[PDB]
């Protein structure tokens, strides 16, 4: 099918800060992958955002019920929808799984990289450090950053390229919101 | 609790 | 902010798709079944704690669908340019055999919000105990979508995400197998 295609695409959106205390609003319309109008409630009236917008812009503006309606959401639609979810979505907290497993560069190498897995939890926010006998290792530290797993979980996968001597212990440490002390686990060289 | 639709506006025919 | 609540939703033509949507912070909180006229929860206890009546969702479509009739006339029909996706495979969580897992196809940044997906196994299309999200939200207003397959690990199969769409010279094919 090479008929062309046409998208007509619309976002409401409600921005929060410290709770509910500060909220801004921001409808915008959308054709083809471009904004031509929106309404922001820092503004309280439409504003084209390009040319093609303009005349929707006006003759929104020149509906008072409709703008009234706008200038009310961040009360009636935003602090009212954070309230309805609140439970299961803002106050969602979920225990991240963390284990560590050793690994290779590339193949035929001996076991020169150490992954720390932390997977399954929620919120996004993360912090994964490295540890080799009770001092931090900030040099060889790769990841895959924040993956979204698209279910309301995340994972990452944070990496140490090192070489293991006999004894070492190594440690991967993770902060979440989901808990109010340092996750550790402990790898050792065989 | 219900969420609420914010309704979209009919652009300039 | 600290959060942010989106209600996107989208009108195609000539397909005649539309969608409804509710984001929170990235996650999807439901969409509306426009075939079934039905709210669907993303996580199935949503629907024990909020309710969200579809009519609402539907009335935004039949206004889209009205919108995108005006833009594209005083656009003089000007078609939307394709923007190919981004496709990534991966596992939610480290593969051991014999161990259930769940493959992830994630497909990210692209436009329109039309794609065709298929898993493979050992280069057979598979179907069993798959699942999908809908066209899900992006801040430069482009679409990411996931796919997963629930699978038993083994060192006897691969597997492929094998996407299409009208930005691709040739169908796009995200592999993997077991790590040594
Ligand atoms: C569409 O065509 C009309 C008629 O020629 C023209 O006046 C208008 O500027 C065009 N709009 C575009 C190209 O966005
Ligand atoms: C998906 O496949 C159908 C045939 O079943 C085809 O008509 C359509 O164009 C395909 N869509 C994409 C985005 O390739």
């Amino acid at each position: 099918d090479t008929r062309p295609r046409f998208l007509e695409y619309s976002t409401s959106e409600c921005h929060f800060f410290n709770g509910t205390e500060r909220v801004r609003f921001l409808e915008r319309y959308f054709h083809n992958q471009e904004e031509n109008v929106r309404f922001d409630s820092d503004v309280g009236e439409y504003r084209a955002v390009t040319e093609l917008g303009r005349p929707d812009a006006e003759y929104w503006n020149s509906q008072k019920d409709l703008l009234e309606q706008r200038r009310a959401a961040v009360d009636t639609y935003c602090r009212h929808n954070y309230g309805v979810g609140e439970s299961f979505t803002v106050q969602r907290r979920v225990h991240p799984k963390v284990t560590v497993y050793p690994s290779k560069t590339q193949p035929l190498q001996h076991h020169n990289l150490l992954v720390c897995s932390v997977s399954g939890f929620y919120p996004g926010s993360i912090e994964v450090r490295w540890f080799r006998n009770g001092q931090e290792e900030k040099t060889g530290v790769v990841s895959t950053g924040l993956i979204h797993n698209g279910d309301w979980t995340f994972q990452t996968l944070v990496m140490l390229e090192t070489v293991p001597r006999s004894g070492e212990v190594y440690t991967c440490q993770v902060e979440h919101p989901s808990v109010t002390s340092p996750l550790t686990v402990e790898w050792r060289a065989t | 609790g219900v969420y609420a639709t914010r309704s979209s506006a009919v652009r300039l025919r | 902010e600290e959060h942010v609540i989106i209600q996107a939703e989208f009108y195609l033509n000539p397909d005649q798709s539309g969608e409804f949507m509710f984001d929170f912070d990235g996650d999807e909180i439901f969409h509306v079944d426009m075939a079934k006229k039905e709210t669907v929860w993303r996580l199935e206890e949503f629907g024990r704690f909020a309710s969200f009546e579809a009519q609402g969702a539907l009335a935004n479509i039949a206004v889209d669908k009205a919108n995108l009739e005006i833009m594209t006339k005083r656009s003089n029909y000007t078609p939307i340019t394709n923007v190919p996706p981004e496709v990534t495979v991966l596992t939610n969580s480290p593969v051991e055999l014999r161990e259930p897992n769940v493959l992830i196809c994630f497909i990210d940044k692209f436009t329109p919000p039309v794609v065709n997906v298929t898993w493979l196994r050992n280069g057979k299309p598979v179907t069993t105990g798959v699942s999908e999200t809908v066209f899900l939200p992006r801040e430069d207003h482009l679409f990411r979508k996931f796919h997963y397959l629930p699978f038993l690990p083994s060192t006897e199969d691969v597997y492929d995400c094998r996407v299409e769409h009208w930005g691709l010279d040739e169908p796009l094919l995200k592999h993997w197998e077991f790590d040594t």
